[PDB]
């Protein structure tokens, strides 16, 4: 039973060397994730009055008032204490316009539910990416190397001004103004420092992206599979460098079989899958033109603490709040009791 | 532990090669009457292809030649697969550029020319030694052997093997020491792991010779190899070791090189005080003298 | 845990031209390697020399061979099954915590930190003592507490080992053997509290309780020892990254880009920098060995004085109380001691008698300074350490030539009611 | 080194294992050494043990419990009643001055009568019998 | 007497651009500060525990 | 002991060269003496160093 919910009462989830979970409440719950016989990862009271715990992969989610997310390589197969014991996942589409408990709908989700859920999120008022987001196609942007595992504090284009979900372009994205469109959730009236493109089907674009530089040169990405009328003398991508008195095609790369993310910054750096492949001069804008993306987002560079596992992103903490600023300095999501130096 | 194949890895590309022909013309030794240096005819040239080669040609009439370089590379070494993101060469001064000075000694030397090199680092442009022919994929490598390699800009020697790991990000992975540990083949998604061609090992030296070796390799010049938890032991004696000469922890090595475990040291039994019942009372005492040294001063 | 570093590999990582340059500094490499190889050899000798094991004692420390009586010891003794760690030892090792190098030469996997350090020339040696040897050592020390003699039918019942220890602190006059049950019960409660302290102590621990000679303090110390163990290895490894004013931090990079003589000059800069990093490592490593030796010497004194014997030094074992016995448990990188100490709950208020005088002729005082004569709670004597009274005997007193104002004024006909075994021989003979 | 001289050389240490290690200390000698001192610790080591049965104490005629005063002294019957230090098998017969009276008896004490006492403790005198008879 | 040092202030004395550069070395600062804060905590505990 | 100080290495076991033995104490004496000048030569050698002059 991957999910166990309830409508003294208790929940017990088990696999002995790791952690197992127990929760108890009566009519606030005490949640204990510990190395129980027959120390603790977590041992605290949580507000409570349905109530339930769902765990899949290496995350445990506790649903008791605020949704709590615990990141740990757990191995659970059975659970013991109306009760709902859930072994098969489902999907709902939520329409929130009301900004309160009176959500408009929780419509059964009928298409692309996994992909939509994995890539689309509502933005928080302060531009934060909400806790619990999977960062499915989000990468840390590194010019050289890859952090395979560990915790890093770094300056990354992770603060969201505006996220356009399932965009339809049939659009000029300026780095001097805000981006036009309907933002999913909160929006911040700021120009982007970077444009993050989360790709659903790259053939949509291969079948136009133009970087408009500060000095007036138009850089266009041209990709082609077995057709080269102007390129000669699998897709191959060329960078068309179009200036007022000249057009040339520079070969850049054989297109990687899978491209999940492209990040274009204001300073010109273009990252495909987090490798900083091409650095151009400063950009004023990016033009997108196609009839293909899960999301397009306008973001800004902020310091953040990122946990990396197998090169994937999880658990991002933003270093804005004074409590968070301390956590970033000690490079730890959780800091024990003690005195710490702050300025 | 104890003619290498050459390996070369770049982001995927096909043959796309141009030459940078630098010609230095001059006549003399009574110094020069005249000189003129051009790059592909022009006073300057920038590389716009994925691969390029620099070829220096002299056309000098009368002469010994040499170069004085303030660059990270020489005119000859620049063609040994070095990678750049930008690369321009000029006989004129370029901003933020290094200089290579070309001199002649005609038999009273002269400077023929100054080549200014403006460049930035990255993977896009590579100074290969020559054009590739019949090549759909410029990158190449030899696996499971010691090889000399240039991988994504990293040079060194090592053994490249194929792993079953898979990562979704970047191009390469490194150690805390900045060494390449692994790299990805972008087209296939395969990850390769790179180890040194030689490893540190501990030798057991007894009397005047090597009695055996404790190592990470199963292959040696000894005729007897044993696998111990955590290491291999090479010797010319694979039998039980009953009389260790060298000991570390519980590992003992005999003079013949046999290896075995060293048993726990026994010691004096002390007797517990007892109020009632079967007890033993010590007798037949003899003296034993223990030796201890303590430093008093420095 | 000792470390050994291959100087040439660290400094010149496979480049043969670099090694030729390094040759002029061979003496530096010899110095670096010698210090690490010899120091490791010494730690191996001293630890293994110290931790001897008694077979007669080891055999008496199992769950079935240790005849505890009242006193529990289940969580202290090892587990026969081949023998495994005790419950307390298991909690400590699992709460806080040899490398395999046969894998580092295989490729196939992406190297982890240990293999990457190995590739760089840094080897972490097997521990000088295996965890199982620390376990057998500790089991031997405990089993030895009941080794009352050789060839006997059974281990000395634990309570007899205890009664003998109690007699050394004070002769016991209460021999009802009920006191042993009361002490056993307090012992068992103390073990239960320790066993539980190792499991989530932080839930409810006060400032007094986390201070010296407590579980939280000792447990914290064990974690600090383990957590800092690799701290020097990573400084040595990180410094390889450093570019000591060269084109590249990589020797192979430099030789493949510059001409040979210019390359020689920059590689020599890298060599000096790398040799400096090795010397810093060695100095840190040698310093740490000295600090550990000081702790090891103390641990040996504690075993010989608190475990194998009953210390007469107030405050040495446990601290602030009367020592009875101590137990030893294996711990990461060392030993954990459990010191069983008596603490009084109440005091008996009595009036001390400086001495007696009989008929103005004889001054009688006690021979032993640690024994006190008193009249409250008839004349009795008891050790100053415990209220264990008995009536005095003749053999308790000696004659002093002079009396003082603090001695009791008795006559010969009263003496016998003060000292029951006193006989006035002339009166018995004449009457 | 100063502690070793004061405790192992000028005096006989009572701390088990301090001087020499694992044995009974008798005396230590000191020799000069480069930069310091070298100590030679002379320690006794037993070769054999004598196997005896310990007597917890004696009871006489159900009225008096007699135990030894000194915890380090052991009463035994093998190898007649004798007492010796627990450290060395150096027997002598017990005397009156060795024992003290304890109010209660235990199951581990030897059951003796007054007419047997004198054959257990040779110096014991029953004064009433000598006076009456 | 224990000492505690604010890594960022010592290294980057109020300059915000410097602090952004310093971020790549955050682990060094954490190491420096942790050693001093924990050592001070330990000396406090042992001295006050001892002096009853 | 007197003999142990004269060629102990000819026939000494692991037990015999451990703590509180002649071979251990003798080894320690040599280490103390051999390392005595180790710092003097680092101070002296550094005079050789050219600090960018
Ligand atoms: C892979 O490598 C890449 C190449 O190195 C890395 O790229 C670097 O990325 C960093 C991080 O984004 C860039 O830092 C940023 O630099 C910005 C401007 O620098 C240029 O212009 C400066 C002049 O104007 C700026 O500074 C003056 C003060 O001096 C201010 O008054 C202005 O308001 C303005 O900010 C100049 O001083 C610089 O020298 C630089 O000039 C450029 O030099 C190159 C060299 O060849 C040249 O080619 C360019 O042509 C030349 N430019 C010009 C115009 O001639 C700077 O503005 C940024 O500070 C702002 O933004 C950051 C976030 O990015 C905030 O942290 C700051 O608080 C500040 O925020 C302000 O602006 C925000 C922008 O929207 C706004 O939202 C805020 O509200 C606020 O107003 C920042 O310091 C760096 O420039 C860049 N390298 C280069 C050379 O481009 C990649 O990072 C790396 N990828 C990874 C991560 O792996
Ligand atoms: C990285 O992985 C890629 C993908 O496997 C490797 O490319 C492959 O290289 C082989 C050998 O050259 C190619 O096989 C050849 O096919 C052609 C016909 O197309 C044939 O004429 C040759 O005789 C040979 O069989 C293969 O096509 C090619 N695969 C792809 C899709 O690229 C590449 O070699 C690896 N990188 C390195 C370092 O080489
Ligand atoms: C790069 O593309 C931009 C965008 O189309 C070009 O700017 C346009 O210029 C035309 C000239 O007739 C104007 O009519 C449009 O209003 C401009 N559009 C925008 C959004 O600026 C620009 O000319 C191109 N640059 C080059 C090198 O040709
Ligand atoms: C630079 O010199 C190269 C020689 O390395 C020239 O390439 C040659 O061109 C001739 C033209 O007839 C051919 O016959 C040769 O086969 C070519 N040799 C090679 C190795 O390619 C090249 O023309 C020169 N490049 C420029 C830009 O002037
Ligand atoms: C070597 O240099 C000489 C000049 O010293 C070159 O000869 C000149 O060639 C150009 C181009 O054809 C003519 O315009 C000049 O008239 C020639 N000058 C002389 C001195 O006759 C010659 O071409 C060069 N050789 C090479 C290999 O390029
Ligand atoms: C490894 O080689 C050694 C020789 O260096 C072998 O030792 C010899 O064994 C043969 C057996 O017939 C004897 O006749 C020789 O007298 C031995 N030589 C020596 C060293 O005296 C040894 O047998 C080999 N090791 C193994 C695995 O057995
Ligand atoms: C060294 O001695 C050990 C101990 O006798 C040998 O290990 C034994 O190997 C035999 C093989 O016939 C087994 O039957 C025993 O069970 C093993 N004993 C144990 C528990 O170690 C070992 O073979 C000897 N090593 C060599 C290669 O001589
Ligand atoms: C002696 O200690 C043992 C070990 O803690 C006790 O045995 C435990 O008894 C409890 C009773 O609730 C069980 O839950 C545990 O499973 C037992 N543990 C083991 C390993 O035996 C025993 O109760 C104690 N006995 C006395 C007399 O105190
Ligand atoms: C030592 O403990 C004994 C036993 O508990 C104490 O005797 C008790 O004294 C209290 C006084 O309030 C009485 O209520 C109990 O009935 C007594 N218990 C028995 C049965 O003895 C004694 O007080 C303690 N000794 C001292 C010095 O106080
Ligand atoms: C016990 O006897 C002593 C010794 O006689 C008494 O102390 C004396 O008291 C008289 C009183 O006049 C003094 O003159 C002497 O100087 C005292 N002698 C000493 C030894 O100081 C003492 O009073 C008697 N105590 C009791 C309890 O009767
Ligand atoms: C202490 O030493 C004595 C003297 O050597 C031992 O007595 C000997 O016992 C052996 C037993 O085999 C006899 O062969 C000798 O004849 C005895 N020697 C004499 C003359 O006494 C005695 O065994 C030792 N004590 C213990 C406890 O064994
Ligand atoms: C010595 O005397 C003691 C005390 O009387 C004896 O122990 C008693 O044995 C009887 C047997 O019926 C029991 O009823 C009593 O409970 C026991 N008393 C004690 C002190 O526990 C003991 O048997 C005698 N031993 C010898 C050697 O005769
Ligand atoms: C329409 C153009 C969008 C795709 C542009 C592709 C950019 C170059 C492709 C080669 C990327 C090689 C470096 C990053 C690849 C990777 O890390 O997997
Ligand atoms: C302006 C600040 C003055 C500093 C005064 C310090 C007084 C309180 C001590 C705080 C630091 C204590 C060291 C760490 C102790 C701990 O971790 O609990
Ligand atoms: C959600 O409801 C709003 C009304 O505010 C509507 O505009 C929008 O189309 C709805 N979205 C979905 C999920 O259909
Ligand atoms: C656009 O950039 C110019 C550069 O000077 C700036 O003055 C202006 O404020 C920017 N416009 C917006 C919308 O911010
Ligand atoms: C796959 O790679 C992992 C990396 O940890 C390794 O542990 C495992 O043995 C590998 N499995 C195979 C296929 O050998
Ligand atoms: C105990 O002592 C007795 C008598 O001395 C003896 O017979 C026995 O062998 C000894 N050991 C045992 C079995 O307790
Ligand atoms: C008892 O008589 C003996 C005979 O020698 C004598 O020495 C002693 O003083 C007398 N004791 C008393 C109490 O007078
Ligand atoms: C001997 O007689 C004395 C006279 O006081 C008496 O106190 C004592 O109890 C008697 N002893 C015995 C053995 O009964």
């Amino acid at each position: 039973v991957h999910g166990i919910f309830v409508s003294g009462f208790e929940i017990g989830i088990s696999q002995p060397s790791g952690y197992q979970l127990y929760l108890h409440k009566a009519t606030t719950a005490r949640l204990r994730i510990c190395q129980f016989p027959s120390n603790c990862l977590f041992n605290k009271a949580i507000p409570a009055h349905v109530v339930g715990i769902t765990w899949d992969n290496d995350r445990v989610t506790v649903f008791s008032d605020k949704i709590y997310y615990f990141y740990f390589k757990n191995d659970w197969s059975r659970v013991a204490t109306a009760m709902q014991y859930v072994y098969e996942p489902t999907y709902y589409m939520l329409n929130v316009t009301s900004a309160g408990e009176d959500g408009i709908s929780y419509q059964p989700c009928t298409a692309n539910c996994i992909g939509y859920a994995a890539n689309v999120f509502a933005t928080e008022p302060n531009g934060h990416i909400p806790e619990g987001f999977s960062f499915n196609n989000w990468f840390l942007l590194s010019n050289d190397s890859t952090l395979v595992h560990g915790k890093v504090v770094s300056n990354q284009p992770l603060l969201v001004n505006c996220l356009l979900a399932i965009p339809k372009i049939y659009q000029f994205f300026s780095f001097n103004q805000t981006i036009d469109g309907v933002c999913n959730g909160a929006a911040v009236q700021r120009a982007p420092e970077a444009l993050r493109f989360n790709i659903n089907d790259i053939s949509v674009i291969l079948a136009s992206i133009v970087l408009h530089t500060a000095l007036g040169t138009n850089f266009s990405f041209v990709c082609s599979n077995s057709s080269n009328p102007h390129l000669a003398t699998p897709y191959y991508c060329f960078l068309k460098v179009d200036t007022y008195n000249s057009t040339v095609y520079k070969f850049l790369a054989v297109l990687p079989p899978t491209v999940r993310e492209i990040v274009i910054t204001k300073y010109g750096d273009v990252y495909v899958n987090g490798f900083g492949y091409l650095h151009l001069g400063l950009l004023d804008a990016v033009t997108i033109n196609f009839t293909g993306f899960w999301t397009i987002a306008s973001t800004n560079f902020v310091d953040a603490l990122i946990e990396v596992q197998g090169t994937a992103i999880q658990r991002i903490l933003y270093c804005d709040d004074p409590v968070s600023q301390l956590k970033c300095s000690q490079v730890a999501f959780d800091l024990d009791d003690g005195f710490y130096t702050i300025s | 532990s104890r003619e290498q194949p050459i390996s070369f890895v770049t982001l995927p590309s096909f043959n796309d090669h141009s030459f940078v022909n630098i010609t230095v013309s001059a006549s003399f030794g009574a110094n020069l009457i005249a000189s003129d240096t051009t790059i592909n005819g022009f006073s300057s040239f920038c590389v716009d292809t994925r691969q390029f080669t620099i070829s220096l040609f002299y056309n000098v009439t009368n002469v010994s030649k040499s170069q004085d370089s303030n660059c990270p590379f020489t005119l000859q070494s620049v063609n040994d697969y070095l990678s750049f993101s930008k690369f321009c060469v000029s006989t004129s001064l370029l901003a933020s550029a290094c200089t290579i000075d070309l001199f002649g000694y005609p038999e009273s030397g002269v400077k023929f020319t100054s080549l200014y090199f403006q460049f930035t680092k990255g993977e896009l442009i590579t100074g290969t030694p020559k054009p590739f022919e019949g090549v759909t994929d410029v990158s190449f490598m030899t696996l499971d052997v010691c090889t000399k390699y240039t991988i994504y800009g990293f040079k060194g020697e090592g053994i490249i093997t194929l792993t079953n790991s898979s990562f979704l990000a970047g191009v390469y992975y490194t150690s805390d020491s900045g060494q390449l540990l692994a790299f990805k083949n972008v087209t296939s998604g395969a990850v390769y792991s790179v180890t040194p061609c030689s490893f540190s090992e501990q030798a057991a030296y007894v009397d005047d010779d090597i009695v055996g070796v404790i190592s990470s390799l199963s292959s040696s010049t000894f005729n007897s190899t044993r696998e111990l938890p955590g290491f291999f032991y090479h010797s010319n004696d694979g039998s039980n070791c009953t009389e260790p000469v060298l000991v570390y922890s519980n590992i003992g090595v005999c003079k013949s090189g046999s290896i075995g475990y060293v048993p726990s040291q026994s010691g004096q039994v002390k007797i517990a005080p007892t109020v009632t019942g079967n007890i033993s009372i010590p007798t037949n005492f003899s003296m034993s003298i223990r030796t201890e040294y303590l430093q008093l001063y420095n | 845990t000792p470390v050994s570093v291959d100087c040439a590999t660290y400094v010149c990582n496979g480049n043969s031209r670099c090694k030729q340059l390094l040759t002029q500094y061979t003496a530096a490499c010899k110095t670096i390697e010698s210090a690490l190889q010899l120091s490791a050899r010494l730690e191996s000798v001293e630890v293994n020399s110290m931790l001897t094991i008694s077979d007669e004692a080891l055999q008496l420390a199992t769950i079935s061979s240790f005849n505890g009586d009242g006193y529990n010891f289940t969580n202290v003794l090892g587990v026969s099954v081949v023998q495994k760690r005790s419950f307390i030892e298991d909690l400590l090792f699992n709460k806080v915590v040899d490398e395999d190098y046969k894998r580092c030469s295989n490729g196939r996997s992406v190297a982890d930190l240990v293999c990457a350090q190995y590739y760089s020339g840094v080897m972490v040696l097997p521990g000088v003592v295996d965890a199982e040897k620390l376990h057998m050592y500790s089991a031997s020390l405990i089993g030895g507490m009941v080794l009352g003699g050789f060839t006997s039918a059974a281990a000395l019942p634990f309570s007899y080992a205890v009664q003998a220890r109690l007699n050394y602190l004070a002769l016991q006059t209460d021999v009802l053997q009920r006191n042993q049950q009361l002490l056993a019960e307090s012992f068992n409660s103390a073990i239960g509290n320790i066993t539980s302290a190792f499991e989530s102590v932080k839930e409810a621990i006060s400032q007094t309780s986390k201070g010296l000679n407590t579980v939280a303090h000792a447990l914290t110390k064990v974690q600090e020892v383990v957590n800092s163990q690799g701290a020097a290895l990573t400084q040595l490894t990180v410094q390889l990254q450093h570019n000591f004013q060269a084109i590249s931090s990589s020797i192979d990079d430099i030789y493949s880009r510059l001409d040979i003589l210019s390359a020689d000059a920059q590689v020599d800069r890298l060599i000096t920098g790398r040799l400096s990093a090795l010397n810093a490592f060695v100095a840190q490593t040698l310093t740490k060995y000295t600090e550990v030796q000081a702790s090891r010497k103390l641990a040996q004194q504690k075993v010989n004085e608190c475990v194998k014997s009953q210390s007469q030094r107030y405050g040495f074992c446990g601290g602030d109380g009367e020592h009875i016995f101590s137990l030893v448990q294996a711990a990461p990188q060392g030993l954990l001691f459990l010191h069983t100490v008596l603490v009084p709950s109440d005091f008996v208020d009595v009036i001390a008698i400086a001495g007696l005088c009989v008929n103005d002729e004889i001054a009688l005082t006690l021979r032993e300074p640690g024994l006190v004569l008193f009249t409250h709670e008839e004349y009795f004597v008891s050790s100053r350490r415990m209220f264990e009274p008995r009536k005095p005997t003749v053999s308790d007193f000696v004659q002093i030539e002079s009396c003082v104002v603090t001695y009791v004024n008795l006559t010969r006909d009263q003496l016998p009611d003060v000292i029951p075994d006193y006989i006035d021989v002339n009166k018995t003979l004449d009457e």
